[PDB]
RNA sequence: AACUAAUCCUAGCCCUAGCCCUACAAAUAUAAUUAUACUAUUAUAUAAAUCAAAACAUUUAUAAAAGUAUUGGAGAAAGAAAUUCGUAAGGAGCUAUAGAACUAGUGGAAAGAUGAAAGACUAAUUAAAAGUAAGAACAAGCAAAGAUUAAACCUUGUACCUUUUGCAUAAUGAACUAACUAGAAAACUUCUAACUAAAAGAAUUACAGCUAGAAACCCCGAAACCAAAC
């Protein structure tokens, strides 16, 4: 009676409106509705960190490795962290759509 | 060896470079596979060199066909019909970049 | 042991085109086991080469050889299935194109000596080769003529080509 | 000479039980414990089960192990082999 | 459970899907013999003179390649072997179990 | 087991001048008393056997066994021929090559009689233009004619065995008549030996 | 698959039976 | 495309594991296998030597403590106990010169090969070893090399293995083809790591040691000697 849900892809962008969906987390997660210095507020409290990521994370679609969990100590990390774009294109892919010349044949035989 | 082996007199195909100089080689071919050792250094020329090359020389047909292979292999194609097979087999990329170079001189 | 001489018989041309000359025909007959030294049978094929079927049957008839009375019956019965098989209109008309005698399967045994001496004796056998092209014999070479010879020396040394130089 | 025909086509599961259940509980010493040292999961000759030695130790072990379980014959020709294998070692 | 007489379809050969009854068993290779099915052409009395009358000769089919089949519906059915009240041996079919009686065969 | 019987029940006569010539269908109309029963026959068994549409399923066995011939397509033959028929027709053309082609039919095919534990002949009346030309081994053309088409009557029979529950119609033997004209000679030459007579005895 | 449970040691005093032949001498002594 | 030949996979084996074992008639120890009288009927001492000690003579193996002590032509080597401690079918094996000698004890061999079906005419597959044939030879020379328009001519060049002196115009060995056919051990050191005044999953060593890993030493062949049978 239980159906896997469609594979989502990695693939993610920086939303034009990041400080928006940021500050809208934070002003939701956080009762004190972003206050001053947001940025270097730490995350050490796990209750705090769970909303906050786990919000965010739903919210952008873009979650934290957790290999990269512990470095998300302060808000600046998880700023500067979500702002990197992260793309699932292939290396061949990539090179298909990068106006191939007339004289370079390239095709997926597998 | 020379009693043994056959020997030719200085010649040129069609007096090549009496009016314009044209390239023999005609036609590359390159063939890959996805996940084998021995094509790692084959599957970075791919991303950084091959480019270059084509733009250097575009009157030679450049075909690049990654598909299941136990061996990478390089197929070179000249104007009078020579045809020259070279394994890439395990072999680096400034390995490779230098073979095509005196493949096209 | 290997039989590819019959196989040679067994092939099958296509058919031939409207714009073709008429395919001379190819027999291709051996006798596999043979109570004879190759050898000895090699001095009968090596003179019958080249011969037509009517020349070397007479020259077989005549021949105190056993090997020879043997390659009759051979020549024979290739000559029957030329015609009833490989559609050959004359029967005078076959000449021997290829004749050769080959080593077959021997026996070993010991021999015994009066003295208290022995050794290996041997049954020796041997096949026999012949392939018969229909026509008359090739006409036989005809000896140069001084003016040949002088003429291919002349152009020897005008083809003589000047060497290690610019 | 070589052969003219092609042999079988063979292929290999490499997650088969055997394969996919080989080494499990051989730290059962360290997680277990130490109740059970990994020596006691090995399986072979019984006089070599958690012990190593060169080829006349291995010999001399099997003999005392189960020379009183051997056959006259193979216990003759132990001896035998013994005492050519002893004179090697302990001579040359 | 296959036996001289027994209606039988072939499951694969020449043949397949042609049911038949058996004529002879081999059991050493497995092999039954359907008459008038998986039947080639031969050449009977081949001699010097003659070339030969071609005939239809029967090849063995493997246990494996033949089925028993349900008097009332004709179908490749599995069987079971059971017992009956009378206590000789009837194969059952797994699925809408039916008893398939022993056929009768003629003295060879 | 055998699906075919050698020979023919009753072997029909045909009349001269048959080529020339409705008319002979009502002359089976007259003679099926002799050949309706046997028809009705087959009938039991199939119930469908038309005297008048036979011929052209008979006829494209007919023309499609000829075709495996050039093809030597022997297992589609097979099946288009009883067992008798099928040596006859390839025996000959061993190590041969053989262009055959079917030139539109001069008249339409018509079952002209029927006979029949139980096996059912029926003879059909053809006649038919075709194009032969056979080959040696070597390629050599020995008889025949490449593309020269040869205006031919017979009547071929056809069976079937209306017991066994796969019987079929298969093409079982022809009927030559008496009128029709000889084939065409071989192109080669024969030679007939002379009298063999031993040393004792002179020729006569 | 799913792996075998894991091999235990037998816990709890064992007797051995005196009268078996196999059983070792050592085994029954007053010491065991 | 030819001959001679070659081709193949199961015939089977090997080692551990497991397991002790308790598997027709007629004729026969007389002369074994002779259907009834003869004529009484019956094995076995330390195992030695060879061998090692480079001969030979006493002598020479057949869990921890511990290879410690003693013993011993004090030499080849031999070696306890006290006291502690001890429950419980598989193959980085072989596949017809390999594996048991084996298809077979027929001192002791040799060998077989189609396909699903032969109640489908018995299979194919291979420029594949040497040997030959197809196709004998053409002034001159360790037979090739540099060459050359050109196969031979012209020019250059004292067969091979081992061994002698680091030299052979010495001397050994080789008709040729295929398979088979000769370096094997860890006490200590260096190196690679773990942990460290401690190291090691009990028995060991320690004033940086201790623990683990890795690193090594052939083949064929006498004249002989002794025991037990014939």
């Amino acid at each position: 009676v239980l159906v896997c849900p469609p594979l989502r892809s990695r693939a993610y962008t920086p939303p034009s409106d990041l400080q928006s969906r940021l500050e809208s987390h934070i002003k939701e997660v956080l009762g004190s509705s972003l206050p001053n210095n947001w940025q270097d507020i730490s995350l050490d409290d796990g209750h705090m960190k769970f909303r906050l990521l786990a919000g965010l994370a739903d919210g952008l679609g873009h979650a934290v490795p957790n290999s990269r969990l512990h470095q998300m100590c302060r808000v600046r990390d998880v700023l500067d962290f979500y702002n990197v774009p992260v793309q699932d294109k292939s290396k061949f892919d990539e090179l298909v759509a990068s106006n191939l010349p007339p004289n370079l044949k390239i095709s997926w035989s597998y | 060896t020379g009693r043994g082996t056959s020997s030719r007199f200085l010649t040129s195909v069609l007096h090549n470079g009496l009016g314009r100089y044209v390239q023999q080689l005609q036609r590359l071919s390159l063939s890959l596979s996805r996940d084998a050792p021995s094509s790692r250094g084959a599957r970075e020329f791919v991303e950084r060199e091959v480019t270059d090359f084509a733009r250097r020389n575009p009157g030679v047909v450049v075909y690049v066909n990654p598909r299941p292979c136990a061996m990478p292999r390089i197929v070179a194609e000249y104007l009078n019909g020579a045809v020259r097979e070279e394994n890439v087999n395990s072999k680096s990329v400034e390995e490779i970049k230098s073979l095509v170079q005196k493949l096209a001189d | 042991i290997s039989r590819k001489w019959e196989k040679k018989n067994k092939i099958v041309y296509p058919p031939q085109l409207p714009g073709e000359p008429r395919r001379p025909a190819e027999i291709y007959h051996c006798r596999r086991q043979i109570k004879y030294s190759k050898d000895k049978m090699w001095y009968l094929a090596k003179m019958i080469r080249g011969m037509s079927i009517d020349q070397a049957l007479a020259q077989l008839e005549f021949n105190d050889k056993k090997g020879a009375q043997i390659i009759k019956e051979v020549l024979l019965e290739a000559q029957d299935m030329a015609v009833r098989d490989h559609n050959v209109e004359f029967r005078s008309n076959l000449h021997i194109a290829e004749s050769t005698s080959g080593r077959g399967q021997c026996l070993k045994r010991i021999r015994y000596h009066g003295r208290g001496r022995f050794g290996i004796m041997e049954k020796v056998y041997c096949h026999y080769f012949v392939k018969l092209v229909e026509g008359p014999p090739p006409p036989p070479e005809v000896p140069k003529t001084a003016v040949d010879h002088a003429k291919d020396y002349i152009q020897q040394l005008r083809s003589r080509t000047i060497i290690h130089t610019l | 000479f070589v052969r003219l025909t092609l042999p079988p086509p063979k292929v290999v599961d490499r997650w088969n039980e055997k394969r996919a259940l080989f080494g499990v509980y051989d730290n059962i010493g360290i997680l277990g414990n130490f109740e059970k040292h990994p020596k006691e999961l090995i399986k072979g000759p019984v006089w070599l089960r958690g012990w190593r030695g060169n080829e006349l130790q291995r010999c001399v072990r099997k003999k005392k192990f189960v020379g009183n379980r051997m056959f006259i014959e193979d216990l003759h020709n132990l001896n035998k082999r013994i005492s050519y294998l002893y004179k090697h070692f302990n001579r040359h | 459970h296959l036996f001289c007489g027994d209606m039988v379809e072939i499951l694969e050969g020449k043949d397949a899907g042609k049911q038949g009854k058996v004529v002879q068993v081999v059991r050493q290779r497995n092999w039954v013999v359907l008459e008038g099915l998986n039947t080639h052409y031969r050449y009977i009395g081949r001699t010097k003179d003659h070339r030969g009358t071609m005939i239809a000769s029967e090849a063995p089919l493997l246990h494996h390649q033949v089925k028993l089949v349900d008097p009332v519906d004709r179908k490749p059915t599995e069987i079971q072997w059971r017992f009956t009240e009378a206590g000789e041996r009837v194969r059952v079919s797994t699925r809408s179990g039916r008893i398939i009686p022993k056929p009768e065969f003629p003295r060879a | 087991h055998l699906a075919c019987t050698a020979g023919i029940f009753d072997p029909y006569v045909p009349p001269e001048g048959d080529a020339r010539m409705l008319t002979q269908r009502t002359e089976r109309l007259r003679k099926n008393a002799a050949s309706q029963l046997a028809i009705r026959k087959i009938r039991e068994f199939d119930a469908n056997f038309k005297t008048k549409d036979f011929p052209e399923k008979a006829k494209d066995i007919f023309i499609e066994a000829h075709l495996c011939l050039n093809n030597s397509d022997h297992d589609r033959l097979h099946t288009l021929v009883t067992e008798h028929c099928f040596p006859d027709m390839v025996w000959d053309l061993k190590y041969k090559t053989v262009r055959w082609g079917f030139v539109e039919s001069l008249e339409p095919a018509q079952v002209v009689h029927v006979r029949c534990n139980m096996y059912g002949q029926v003879t059909v009346r053809l006649h038919t233009r075709q194009t032969l030309a056979i080959y040696d081994r070597f390629g050599r053309l020995m008889y025949g004619q490449e593309d020269v088409p040869k205006d031919v009557l017979e009547y071929v029979v056809f069976e079937r065995h209306l017991m066994n529950p796969y019987g079929s119609w298969r093409m079982h033997a022809k009927i030559v008549p008496a009128w029709a004209p000889p084939k065409q000679p071989i192109l080669k030459t024969l030679m007939i030996p002379g009298p063999q007579l031993k040393p004792w005895e002179e020729y006569e | 698959y799913r792996a075998p449970p894991p091999p235990r040691r037998r816990p709890g005093p064992h007797s051995p039976d005196p009268e078996n032949l196999l059983t070792p001498r050592w085994q029954l002594t007053p010491r065991y």
